[PDB]
DNA sequence: GCTTGACAAAAGTGTTAAATTGTGCTATACT
């Protein structure tokens, strides 16, 4: 609603939407334009405002002048993908008697982030106290970045007052006293290692959107507060001991020029709802009596938060107190703050699907957010496609301008998360401003669509869905329909060394002709080929010192006439449990001019990619925070089936024990079948009293269409159950589910019917970012660290299991002495005791006896280095020692 | 220069979030001994024993001490040829007649696999 | 090393103890050279008291087989063993 | 109360001159490394820092004994020996701890031993083992009670010496190195003998 | 079955020329 090319979708709304939804990018766009001081500002802020606004930096010259005056900033040196390949910074060099470069300037993307070093940062707004709720005063992104700015110019007079009395006067200029390297490096130790800065949390487009907006609540505690309604959301936050500490924007929510939230306020008069929407802060708020969303309007015109409790001014709409990603969950109102919380957090952890299918029964923020995150092509100017391709798409507007999108294809996201771009018009389509032209990773047509929809059936299923596993059709693997797409980046590099210079090179040692039958003539894998796990990507070999091979060795040389080669083996192989095809291929070189740290050679980089069939394991959650893991995928044979044969998609247990509920659930999966099959009440002398209150549109609905009801205002059980009635039969005529949402399934495997009536419905589910490939680990020998002889995780993969202090007391419980023993000490710490026990397996005799665990023969080393003579006395050996 | 100038890093650092683990817990101890190849190396030389019985006494004893098997020191053709008590240049024509008899396709194809 | 001793005890450690422990005292406050990057003379890590990098091999290489071990190399003042006493030796420091 | 400290002296054959030391350990390099990271970098322990510290005031004092310079002079010096070593020892446990760039306080000796995540409580204790994997778990419905369902990958790589030893027993495979092989790239035929 | 004298390469060894490295020093007055 309210966008060009908004795809249709009904919503049970009883309320207009009076404000629009604001920009809700604009938190961190609006707080580094005032930074930066972009004429956009001075003139939106001059229109209706102060005639004399300061820009940050201006501000913080104002302030240090006298002792630096008008600073420039040049275009920036590189774009945005042109620094995330190269792993440079985007940034704006600025300048500021004798001029001065005072270094680079990070700057901020269109999508609110920054490129600091190659990688797509974003900085937290921070909430800190100018006590009370209202106290809390909240740093916007360019104001703590100005902050960080004023350390470096102070202490850079601090130098400079130093330099100007040793150093000869009229001999000094502001070049020789101006070291402005604590200026830049406060910037640089700002953008880094900052805790307000993050790298861009981005598997699908929301979580992204969520991670911009999200506030610190600190600069009991946790609680929230009634100030926070419409400021900060309390339905979102971690789940870990993190609670009350971070949370999300609001969705309306407004930040005024200091910092201080405001909240969208329509001032309500005489009882009747005035258009006047006004700025009303935390302390503004007590002023004026603030009335409640839902309430009873009589056609035209016509419970309130009293200044300091509970239960003048009316509320823009409902939702206020929500966030974006809690405003996606639909039947919100039904769910616990609980389960509602985790849908929030589970709705950013889905992971982008190959067909990325919309929302069955959804809210409304999903065409909002989608187009707000930044991940999806929206038209600049209204007019016609000139081409349309899968690399980019071009619009002649009338205007006669000549504008082109280049379309991500296959871009590895942070964490391995595929983002591919799909266009979604045709060649001679007339666009309009601000529409929709390619959709993004989790999207469609325009809304997001972090899901699928599937055929569910809320019954146990012969133990296979217990407590909180699920049950899959085999159809989900055969149609892709929750394959994900997941791309690796593997990188090595070749640089100056104590002894030599390491070369990446194809010719290996000691290998085979089929080993390096995948590699191209430099030594890196070929484009499109298949690496199995421990195959060669990149041949790297580094100078290796005097050999001293052994005799038993070189006599083998000389026998099969192999010299032993000068230097070692360095290959980069591919992690253990990994597979994939090779997608792309980065390489940066020396003689390649190019820029490498000092004596790095070449740098390359091998980004592959891998195809994900949904399997049993994997974790998969709705929107109401139900989650679980796939304990079992049936051929489609053997499932419940409708009588249409229509075999169910997931089978999933009553989780809801009572008073635990998950009513919200429940919901959506009725609506997801009356969305599917459509429905017509059939009026026949007027309508029914439930629809008494329906708006006239959803009376009638074809098949598969989608529907909308926003949080609070949503659909109600009335409503619902007259749906239910109504359901537009399959081919045939046949009714596959009854007023009560049930149907009698056909079990595949006996063939007979299951004896009650089981619920069905369509619900809209997510593959979670946990996944069994990731999760998988076994080891049976592998690489030991350094310091303490532990199994150590080598960086390819075979990381150890920690036998923690707990289990240790599990084991003393048992009474397994010698299991324990066999733990801590030759699975471990026994330098000579787990290579003669590989040693014994192999030949297959007995286990040898445990030695001494490297770990106590270390404390008694760090018992002596602090002085204390500790002696491991034998019964009637006196003194000993390891050694 | 530019490699000069950078000073080190601290292992007992905490890279682990929340002090899950120091720097140093996840440097690897390349030295540290390979129990698949004390086992194979192992194997190597019991399998190296039979094809030194093929040769002669004496031409097994110069493969020996020309590549230092028994002593673990090489010694070069006068030295070998002064234990035997024979010119320099008779060990080398001796050492080469055990390579040709050691690539023989009955005493070598067995230790192809041990590259 | 064979895994079963009775008792467990501590005591202060005197000077002598210190003493009789190392190996050598430890000069100076040197680690390894910035070029060579191999462990400084009568420095931390020096070699010529805590032990060689590489097994059987002094730091100069006048002796680098396994054919020698338990001796000293004249030049470096290296002992001949095994890398691993890098690990059991230690050093000390005559305090002024 | 002080008589305890006293007695236990007498009782016992140690000299209590052993609070005052006049010479100190050096513990073992391994334990304080200095290697070169990945990347390029170095890396070191703080102990060499600390050792450093000691060392280098510990020679100055010397330097200074030896110059016949004045009493502040020395004294000074002796005050920041003593204190080098207390750093050494237990850092922090008297005044501010010695800290390095970005003013984290150094690890001392003390902090090495003990520790929630030190190998004092859990470090020794517990540590990481072979022979070991993990992974999400499912139900089992169709399980006898003393049985599990166990990944054929995971029960691979976690059996690899023993199928190794068992496949080369049969003669598929002639000697270990072929095994090993064999059973990385996961060659159909030691399923079998697998289970 | 082995040795001879040629010849070469490779390994040393003594003699020198860079370069690397350590120490001393800088005088308006300065606490
Ligand atoms: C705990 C914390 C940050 C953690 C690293 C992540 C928050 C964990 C909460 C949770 O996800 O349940 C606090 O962060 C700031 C200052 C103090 C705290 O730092 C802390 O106490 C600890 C670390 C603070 C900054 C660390 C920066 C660098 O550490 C790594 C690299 C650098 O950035 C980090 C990236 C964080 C992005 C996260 O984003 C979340 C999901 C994942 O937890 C992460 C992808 C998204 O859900 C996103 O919407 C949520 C962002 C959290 C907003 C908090 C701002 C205050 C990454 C872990
Ligand atoms: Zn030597």
């Amino acid at each position: 609603n309210s966008v060009p090319g908004a795809p249709n979708r009904v919503s049970f709304a009883k309320l207009r939407e009076p404000l629009e939804v604001p920009g809700l990018l604009d938190v961190q766009t609006d707080s580094f334009e005032w930074l930066v001081g972009s004429d956009r500002w001075r003139q939106a802020a001059i229109d209706r405002g102060e005639e004399n606004p300061v820009g940050g930096l201006e501000e913080v010259l104002a302030e240090l002048s006298p002792i630096f005056s008008d600073p420039r900033f040049d275009e920036v040196k590189a774009s945005v993908d042109e620094c995330k390949d190269k792993d440079m910074t985007y940034a704006a060099p600025l300048f500021v008697s004798q001029t001065v470069f005072m270094g680079d300037f990070p700057m901020m993307t269109e999508k609110g982030t920054f490129i600091i070093n190659g990688t797509e940062r974003v900085v937290v707004s921070q909430l800190v106290r100018s006590d009370h709720f209202g106290n809390r005063r909240l740093r916007t992104v360019g104001e703590l970045i100005q902050n960080q700015i004023r350390v470096g110019l102070s202490r850079m007079e601090r130098v400079v007052r130093e330099r100007m009395t040793t150093q000869d006067v009229e001999a000094i200029t502001p070049q020789t006293l101006i070291n402005i390297r604590p200026v830049v490096a406060a910037i640089k130790e700002f953008f880094g290692t900052s805790q307000l800065s993050q790298f861009m949390d981005q598997n699908n487009p929301l979580s992204g959107l969520t991670h911009k907006r999200r506030l610190l609540a600190l600069g009991e505690v946790r609680d929230v507060h009634p100030s926070h309604y419409g400021r900060m959301c309390p339905i979102e936050t971690p789940e870990g001991p993190n609670i009350g500490l971070i949370g999300s924007l609001s969705v309306y929510a407004r930040v005024n020029p200091f910092g201080f939230i405001e909240t969208p306020y329509r001032k309500v008069e005489n009882g009747v709802v005035t258009d006047q929407i006004d700025y009303l802060t935390a302390d503004e708020e007590d002023r004026h009596v603030v009335a409640q969303a839902n309430s009873p309007t009589d056609e035209n015109g016509r419970m309130v938060r009293k200044k300091g409790g509970e239960v003048d001014y009316m509320d823009v709409s409902p939702r206020q107190m929500v966030s974006v990603a809690t405003a996606m969950i639909p039947f919100l109102e039904h769910d616990d703050a609980n389960r509602a919380l985790m849908g929030a957090n589970m709705q950013r952890q889905a992971v982008p699907l190959v067909r990325s299918e919309a929302p069955l029964v959804g809210t409304g923020m999903e065409l909002r957010a989608a187009i707000d995150a930044g991940d999806v092509v929206v038209a600049d100017k209204t007019g016609v496609i000139e081409e349309v391709s899968a690399d980019y798409i071009t619009v002649m507007a009338d205007d006669g301008t000549r504008q082109s999108y280049r379309l991500r294809k296959f871009a590895r996201s942070n964490h391995g998360t595929c983002a591919n771009q799909r266009p979604i018009v045709d060649a001679g389509q007339r666009v309009e401003a601000g529409q929709v032209i390619a959709d993004g990773p989790c999207t469609q047509n325009g809304e997001m669509a972090l899901g699928k929809n599937l055929l569910v059936a809320i019954m146990p299923w012969e133990g296979h869905n217990y407590e909180d596993a699920i049950i899959l059709s085999n159809r989900l693997v055969e149609e892709d329909v929750l394959t994900s797409i997941h791309i690796e980046e593997h990188e090595i590099d070749a640089r100056d060394t104590k002894l030599g210079a390491e070369e990446i090179t194809r010719d290996i040692p000691n290998v085979s002709d089929e080993v390096l039958a995948d590699l191209d003539e430099r030594g890196i894998v070929r484009i499109g080929a298949e690496v199995r796990d421990g195959d060669i990507l990149v041949g790297k070999v580094t100078p290796k010192g005097e050999t001293e091979l052994t005799p038993e060795e070189r006599l083998l040389r000389a026998i099969f006439g192999e010299k032993a080669r000068e230097v070692r083996d360095t290959s980069l192989k591919v992690p253990h449990g990994e597979s994939g095809k090779v997608i792309g291929i980065r390489v940066f070189s020396r003689e390649d001019d190019d820029e490498l740290p000092a004596g790095v050679n070449e740098l390359v980089r091998v980004y592959v990619a891998q195809k994900r069939k949904i399997s049993d394991g994997d974790k998969l959650a709705g929107r109401h925070g139900n989650k679980g893991v796939i304990g079992k995928i049936l051929p489609v044979e053997d499932m419940p089936f409708l009588p249409d044969g229509t075999p169910v998609d997931i089978i999933l247990n009553t989780h809801g024990v009572p008073r635990r509920m998950n009513i919200g659930q429940i919901l959506e999966t009725h609506l997801g079948w009356v969305a599917k099959a459509g429905w017509n009440i059939d009026v026949a002398a007027g309508v029914p009293d439930w629809a008494s209150k329906l708006p006239e549109e959803l009376y009638s609905a074809p098949a598969d269409s989608t529907v909308a009801t926003p949080v609070f205002d949503g659909a109600q059980e009335g409503e619902l159950a007259g749906l239910l009635g109504s359901t537009l039969p399959n081919r045939d005529g046949e009714v596959m589910v009854d007023a009560d949402g049930k149907s009698t399934l056909f079990d595949g495997r006996s063939g007979e019917p299951f004896p009650y009536p089981v619920t069905v419905g369509y619900m809209y589910i997510l593959k979670l970012h946990h996944l069994v490939d990731d999760k998988i680990h076994a080891r049976s020998t592998g690489p030991y660290s350094m310091i303490t002889q532990q199994p150590l995780g080598g960086k390819a993969q075979f990381g150890g299991q920690r036998f923690g202090e707990m289990e240790c007391w599990a084991m003393q419980a048992y009474g397994a002495a010698y299991t324990l023993q066999e733990l801590l000490t030759i699975k471990s710490d026994d330098t000579v005791g787990r290579v003669k026990v590989y040693e014994a397996i192999v030949k297959g005799e007995n286990i040898p006896e445990p030695g001494i665990p490297e770990s106590f023969k270390v404390l008694l080393k760090e018992l002596q280095s602090l002085c204390l003579n500790v002696e491991v006395l034998s019964s009637d050996g006196a003194a000993i020692e390891m050694r | 220069i530019q490699q000069y100038a950078r000073e080190p890093i601290s292992l007992d650092q905490t890279i682990g979030d929340e002090g899950d683990s120091q720097l140093g817990d996840f440097i690897e101890d390349s030295e540290a001994v390979v129990a698949v190849d004390a086992v194979s190396f192992t194997l190597l030389q019991d399998q190296l024993q039979s094809v030194l019985e093929t040769l002669s006494e004496r031409e097994a004893g110069v493969v020996r001490l020309r590549f230092g098997l028994t002593d673990g020191q090489p010694r070069t053709l006068d030295e070998i040829g002064q234990v035997y008590g024979v010119t320099r240049e008779r060990i080398r024509q001796i050492e080469s007649k055990t390579m040709s008899k050691l690539r023989h396709p009955s005493r070598s194809q067995v230790l192809r696999d041990y590259l | 090393d064979v895994n079963f001793f009775d008792e467990l005890r501590i005591g202060l450690a005197t000077a002598d103890d210190i003493r009789n422990w190392s190996y050598g005292e430890v000069k100076k406050p040197e680690t390894i050279n910035y070029r060579t990057l191999k462990p400084e003379k009568d420095g931390l890590f020096c070699e010529k008291i805590f032990g060689p990098t590489r097994d059987w091999e002094c730091y100069c290489g006048k002796y680098k087989r396994v054919r020698f071990k338990g001796i000293i190399c004249e030049r470096c003042g290296v002992e001949v063993t095994r890398a691993k006493v890098r690990r059991e030796r230690m050093g000390h420091i005559e305090l002024a | 109360k002080r008589l305890k400290v006293v007695a236990a002296f007498q009782q016992s054959g140690n000299s209590p001159m052993g609070m005052v030391l006049d010479a100190v350990p050096v513990i073992p390099p391994e334990l304080r490394p200095m290697v070169q990271l990945d990347g390029g970098r170095f890396a070191t322990s703080d102990l060499n820092d600390l050792y450093r510290r000691v060392i280098n005031r510990n020679n100055r004092l010397k330097r200074l004994i030896d110059l016949g310079a004045p009493e502040i002079i020395v004294n000074n010096e002796k005050r920041m020996l003593q204190e080098s070593v207390d750093a050494l020892f237990d850092n922090g446990r008297r005044g501010r701890p010695v800290t390095g760039p970005g003013n984290r306080p150094l690890k001392s000796l003390s902090d090495l031993l003990k520790g929630k995540q030190g190998r004092f409580r859990q470090n020794l204790l517990g540590k990481r083992v072979d022979y070991s994997g993990r992974s999400v778990i499912v139900v089992g419905p169709q399980l006898k009670l003393h049985q599990c369902g166990l990944p054929k990958l995971m029960a691979l790589e976690l059996f690899k010496p023993f199928v190794m030893k068992r496949l080369v027993d049969l003669n598929h495979a002639q000697n270990i190195k072929s095994a090993k092989r064999m059973v990385e790239r996961q060659r159909p035929q030691v399923w079998d003998v697998l289970e």
